[PDB]
């Protein structure tokens, strides 16, 4: 499952698109707050395009429930995420996600 | 090719056998200057010098003695450029002498590093530089956080066995000039005078709970303006109010604490002023500029000189890049790797 | 003349040493090349370095100075070198093509029961066998005739022309060259009636039939282009790369004969070898077995896009590169890339559904030539021995020693005809 929690809006009048490529900056985390990954160590923001699959499935199907300027938090259930085999490195199995992206730039 | 960008100056390859970083006194500057450009240190070498750090600290009290003209600093957490422009800022360690209160492990990608840097020039200069045991100084909280893995990748895991058990016996108390008290957390209603911050066993791993656990775990109200009311944001220690500081002012003859927690924007605060005396009764220091690279805040360092109190901001400089965890780009890109092939040659077949 | 004689004799013999030498130390420590078949192989250099270093040099002193005087006894330790050499060729030969006929019918019983220990008893014990079919007949003197001229040159120290009991010779040419013979061509024979039954498995068919709807020109070779005709197929990053060690000669395109060898790499038959091979060949740019700083910065950042700056990318690089380098080169070979990556567990990931391996009908081609070659060489000597030999008498004096010459530089050949292998030519071209 995807849990879409927002803590600031943004404007309504544009949502993004399959099509569309989204450029946010992102401080991933995990179900007890070890932050694992971030976009503000290094100063570039990530960008990625929907419909392909190259992020899980968590990211594809959440970040559409979000707006334009919205920076909210995401709680990725094991189902969506790397699943039982798990990232080797970071992300243990059988793991829960936590997210608190927040979308900058459509193309 | 042999390098594709030759802009990035190039980590040297060899570990140094002893052979130049000792003169025994050892040589700082060569050090400063090697691990300032990604270098290494042989495994032999490192495990001397943490060694001779443990023993030159485990004859130290308890409670330090250090007299008037010092620099306080906060704590760190595994930033080494910014402390080496700390360094520079607060001037050399030969002309002053300091006072470094909080962890100088976690949540960095150069602890060893820096404790290496800071344990040598220690066993170089024993008398004009004091360093305090943290919250970060653990078995638990390392394992738990990226201390370890530091020490798997540079190192052996016997040197990060050999930094623990020289962790084992940092002191804890520090008192400066008999008019200011310095402890990395805070109070504990457990603790009612100085004697008993003087006796108790400070060379074992912290416990659940008790007078040590307490003194680096507290933490003073976060919302003061709305004695031993138990901790949510830590969940293993207490508070302590301005009537509980203010007694124990009272108790034994002192001025004002000082700790190193609670990271800031501003760098340093002044908490409630005493109305008895008009200096602040707590002071919050912070010393590490761009915490977790998110935070962005200016750090601080205190000066205590001719009987003033005064305070100097503190910039950010820049820091090469790791991997999160240190993966290695095989380990990194491999399963994306694996993924694709996979993709295109069912794609092609079917 | 003479010195154009000896000119020949010298080249010969430089010759065959440079190239068994060359392949000898390929296989010695770049031991990339760790296959039984290899140790078979080297073993059949080694027997022909001996027999080059032995006789040839011996042999055309003799013929040149028209007289041979280094001894007596040394004639038969040279007759039965000779002898030795010959012998160990045949038998290796017929030991490689029953391996090549096991190897065939049952791939993973061949993988499983066979391993380095029983290569080296059955080489010893060919050798052996070998070693006394060559020493023992000499030294019992079954070889004396009754013929006058035979008796004079026997008790004497200067001639030392190889003369042949009747029995002895008729003995010798079916326990030496007729029986082996028979046997490696008939299990050869045996071999590509079964390896070319293999490929009309009705997969390899269907594979066939998609391979010619693939193909848009009709020209039999697939382009990058014609990878790229597939709408959701332009967007994979590394593509080329696998196009890359699918091409395998450097023609620019993809033929069947290698887009089903390199496709059969992707197989549950296979083992973890092949893919993690694979996977490590994802990195090279050149092919030549190492990773440098700007192979693995520029396959890095194909992928990566612009998600990271260009200095952090290659730093990162710079420190695994030192973190992976057990030597001191600068560069990862492929056992510190199994030292490095290995554990992952990615053999479990590049996965296809096809059960077709075809990962020993490799070798068949060059060890066919070798065998054919071999014996299109060494069997006029035998046949005009055996005309000798009967009551027949043919006058054929000279040519019955140049057949002996054609055999040796038979015995050289080998060299020239492994240089054609791919693998064999960057292992050689790392001594150059
Ligand atoms: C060098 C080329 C490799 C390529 C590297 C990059 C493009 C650089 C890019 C900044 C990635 C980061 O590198 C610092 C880093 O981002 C993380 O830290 C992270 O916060 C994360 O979880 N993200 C990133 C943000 C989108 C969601 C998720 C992700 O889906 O990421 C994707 C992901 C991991 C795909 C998995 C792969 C494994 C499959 O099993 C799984 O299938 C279900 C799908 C991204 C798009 C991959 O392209 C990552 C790569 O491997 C991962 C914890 C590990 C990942 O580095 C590996
Ligand atoms: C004249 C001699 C010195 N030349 C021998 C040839 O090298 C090859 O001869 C043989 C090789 C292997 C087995 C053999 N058995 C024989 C029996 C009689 C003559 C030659 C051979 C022979």
């Amino acid at each position: 499952g995807v849990q879409v929690e927002t803590i600031s809006p943004g404007d309504g009048r544009t949502f993004p698109k399959r099509g569309q490529t989204c450029v946010v900056h992102y401080t991933g985390m995990l179900e007890d707050g070890k932050k694992f990954d971030s976009s503000r160590d290094r100063n570039k923001p990530f960008k990625f395009m929907l419909g392909k699959q190259e992020v899980i499935r968590g990211w594809e199907e959440g970040v559409a429930q979000m707006s334009v300027g919205q920076r909210a938090k995401l709680t990725i259930s094991p189902d969506y995420a790397y699943g039982a085999t798990g990232h080797p490195g970071i992300i243990p199995p059988h793991a829960t996600l936590v997210f608190d992206v927040e979308l900058l730039k459509l193309e | 090719t042999d390098r594709v960008v030759k802009a990035v100056p190039f980590p040297p390859s060899h570990r140094l056998t002893a052979k130049e970083v000792f003169d025994g006194k050892p040589r700082v500057d060569i050090l400063k200057a090697h691990l300032m450009k990604e270098g290494r240190l042989e495994e032999s070498v490192a495990l001397r010098i943490i060694t001779e750090g443990a023993s030159i600290l485990r004859q130290e009290k308890n409670l330090l003695d250090i007299d008037a003209p010092v620099t306080v600093c906060g704590d760190i957490h595994g930033q080494f450029f910014d402390l080496m422009k700390l360094f520079e800022v607060g001037g050399s360690p030969a002309n002053t002498r300091y006072l470094f209160l909080g962890d100088y492990v976690d949540r960095g990608y150069f602890s060893i590093e820096c404790v290496l840097y800071l344990w040598a020039l220690k066993i170089l200069y024993p008398k004009t530089l004091f360093l305090l045991r943290g919250n970060h100084e653990c078995r638990h909280l390392t394992e738990y956080f990226t201390f370890k893995q530091e020490c798997k990748i540079k190192y052996s895991e016997r040197v990060y066995d050999a930094c623990m058990d020289a962790f084992d016996c940092l002191p804890l108390a520090a008192l400066m000039n008999q008019q200011f008290l310095c402890v990395h957390g805070g109070l504990s209603p457990e603790i009612n005078t100085l004697d008993d911050i003087r006796k108790l066993d400070r060379f074992k791993e912290p416990p659940a709970y008790g007078p040590m656990c307490d003194i680096l775990w507290s933490d003073p109200l976060e919302d003061f303006g709305n004695h031993f009311t138990h901790n949510t944001v830590r969940g293993c220690s207490y508070f302590y109010s301005y009537p509980a500081v203010c007694d124990f002012l009272q108790h034994n003859n002192l001025l004002s604490i000082l700790r190193a927690h609670e990271a800031q924007d501003a760098g340093y605060r002044m908490y409630r002023k005493s109305q008895t005396t008009g200096f602040p009764s707590l002071i919050t220091i912070f010393s590490a500029p761009n915490y977790l690279d998110v935070y962005n805040n200016k750090a601080a360092v205190l000066k205590y000189e001719n009987n003033v109190m005064n305070i100097r901001q503190f910039n950010c400089s820049p820091h090469p890049y790791w991997l999160p965890n240190f993966m290695d780009v095989f380990t990194w890109s491999l399963p994306f790797v694996g993924e694709k092939v996979t993709e295109m040659l069912v794609n092609v077949l079917n | 003349w003479v010195v154009g004689m000896g000119i020949v004799m010298s080249l010969i013999v430089l010759a065959i040493v440079f190239g068994n030498v060359l392949v000898i130390t390929a296989i010695a420590k770049f031991e990339r090349l760790q296959t039984v078949t290899n140790y078979f192989i080297t073993s059949l250099a080694c027997a022909d370095l001996v027999m080059g270093l032995a006789v040839v040099p011996f042999g055309a002193a003799h013929i040149l100075m028209k007289m041979w005087t280094f001894g007596n006894f040394w004639c038969e330790f040279w007759t039965s070198i000779d002898v030795l050499c010959v012998t160990a060729s045949i038998e290796t030969l017929c030991v490689i093509a029953v391996d090549r006929y096991f190897a065939i019918t049952s791939p993973f019983k061949y993988q499983s029961l066979l391993t380095k220990n029983k290569a080296r008893v059955i080489i010893l014990m060919v050798w052996i066998v070998s070693g006394l079919t060559s020493f023992l007949p000499i030294q019992m003197h079954w070889y004396r005739a009754t013929h006058q001229e035979a008796i004079n040159c026997y008790a004497e120290e200067t001639c030392c022309d190889f003369f042949t009991n009747q029995a002895y010779a008729i003995a010798s040419s079916i326990v030496s060259f007729y029986v082996p013979l028979v046997i490696m061509v008939f299990v050869y024979s045996r071999v590509f009636q079964e390896a070319k039954r293999q490929l009309d498995a009705d997969e390899i068919k269907r594979l066939g039939k998609r391979f010619k709807k693939l193909d848009l020109d009709n020209s039999g070779s697939l382009s990058v282009e014609e990878f790229m005709s597939l709408p959701e197929l332009q967007q994979n990053p590394l593509v080329q790369r696998v196009i890359d060690i699918f091409d395998t000669d450097g023609n620019g395109e993809v033929d069947f004969k290698e887009f089903i060898e390199g496709v059969s790499q992707f197989s549950v038959k296979g083992d973890k070898e092949q893919k993690l091979r694979f996977a490590f060949r994802i990195y090279d740019m050149d092919k030549d077995g190492y990773i440098s700083n700007g192979e693995l910065f520029q396959v890095l950042k194909m992928m990566v896009g612009n998600n990271l700056k260009d200095t952090q990318l290659q730093q990162i690089v710079d420190k695994t590169i030192i973190n992976a380098d057990k030597d001191g080169d600068g560069r990862i070979s492929f056992e510190e890339f199994c030292a490095v990556v290995g554990g992952l567990d990615i053999h479990k990931k590049m996965v296809v559904d096809v059960k077709f391996c075809l990962k020993e009908h490799k070798a068949l081609k060059t060890l066919g030539i070798i065998m054919g070659t071999f014996t299109l060489c060494w069997l006029p000597f035998f046949i005009v021995n055996i005309v000798h030999v009967i009551q027949d008498n043919l006058i054929r004096k000279e040519v019955y020693i140049l057949l002996n010459w054609i055999g040796y530089v038979n015995s050289g050949f080998n060299p020239l005809i492994y240089c054609r292998s791919p693998d064999f030519r960057i292992a050689f071209q790392e001594l150059l």
